[PDB]
């Protein structure tokens, strides 16, 4: 199950 | 970082990303928001990426220390001593102390004064996160209340999310896939999972049609992130 | 880590590096050196596996850095501050940081201790490497000392080895690899390096019929990064 | 130019 990565701007 | 100007601050967090430094980037992004100054979006985003990696590291850390932890805990296995324990431990005490750095700006003050809907169901959202990520690593008698904040904040967000914001805003849609992976792997409610991503792709979906090709790219990668969770799931 | 045993913090390192948690493997190695014993080869290969990460990423981040401020040095570049220096110097000073750090265990006192061929000259290449890093970002009237201090360190480890091991010892090849880069990327001596990358694979290749199938392997893929380099160089 | 990698054991 995934998250959103949210990792890059 | 009370010395240094805020917009020198947001400059250097921008400049901590590009060197893949995200600890540099989430102490730039804390003494931003310490100058008591609400956040615009981009600063909004910058402060969310920042956090999200470095606890995204101490997460996935975490869990290879758990694992073999609990493979030293099983029928046949010899006895290592005190050290991965301890070891896990430290990292789980590392990252409860970001996440609870994160819900302190969040308390202090950044959602009481966030009016819009776009930064206030944002940073509920991060609330419900970083609660999610405080119960992974729970297992004493404050599990069940980390698991109500999460669900609480999520549940705030959501509620403003469907008066404020149409079905296929990313905020809305990325929130959606949080609160669904919430369930499915914090609340033991799969089938409340299936059924809000399966809800909230097909209400984003009848409302693409109203997009410009920008937002339809934006809105449709955040989509095929639920359909991927539904393929898993189902 | 005064407090920890020397057998745990060599146990958490190994579990470090499982985690990806560099920084705290080199801080565990490093508490393991100062208990005063000399190490292992396993334990060696852990120090400097846990330096060699901790260093590469925050050269990977000084060389963004420093393109970017390279670019803001430009004809028709607009002015941003003094922002690009700011940050590239406090990632320079934490790199030279770890550099002396690593220095200083060799120094206190891993390589006075080191009698062995095989251990001498993997410290002593150590040396040179962290060495190599400071000359990588020195810009002052301490340069070229810088660099005759890697050109020493490399030379007394390559001199050890041309004595005491075969050409086909992987320490060996992985010393002359990384003398051969200072040559190309210091020293300015391309020449130089291309003629030791040339001379090391040709004289390994001779030495191969002596050796097992697990050390074959070893030998052939640091035969192969000397490949790779002259491929790129000539 | 590519040293040794050398970052794992």
């Amino acid at each position: 199950a995934g998250s959103i990565p949210g990792r890059r701007s | 970082m009370g010395s240094m100007e805020r917009a020198s601050l947001i400059q250097k967090a921008k400049l901590a990303e590009q060197a893949e430094r995200y600890e540099d980037m989430a102490a730039f992004m804390k003494g931003a928001v310490e100058k008591g100054e609400e956040l615009s979006c981009e600063e909004r985003n910058l402060l969310s990426v920042a956090y999200k990696n470095v606890v995204g590291g101490q997460r996935a850390a975490w869990r290879v220390l758990s694992s073999i932890e609990q493979k030293s805990n099983e029928e046949g296995s010899e006895e290592k001593g005190p050290e991965v324990r301890e070891y896990r431990e430290k990292v789980e005490t590392e990252l409860q102390g970001v996440c609870d750095t994160v819900l302190g700006l969040l308390d202090s003050h950044l959602i009481k004064e966030a009016g819009d809907a776009e930064s206030r169901v944002f940073y509920l959202k991060m609330k419900g996160d970083y609660y999610r990520y405080l119960a992974e690593v729970a297992t004493g008698d404050d599990k069940k209340r980390i698991i109500d904040s999460a669900r609480s904040a999520y549940q705030e967000a959501m509620d403003i999310s469907k008066k404020e914001m149409p079905p296929t805003n990313p905020i809305r849609l990325g929130l959606a896939l949080n609160f669904s992976v919430f369930h499915y792997e914090i609340a033991n409610s799969p089938e409340e999972a299936i059924s809000l991503a399966k809800t909230t792709f097909d209400e984003a979906m009848a409302d693409l049609h109203t997009l410009s090709e920008d937002s339809y790219k934006d809105s449709t990668l955040i989509m095929q992130l639920l359909r991927d969770n539904l393929t898993l799931w189902t």
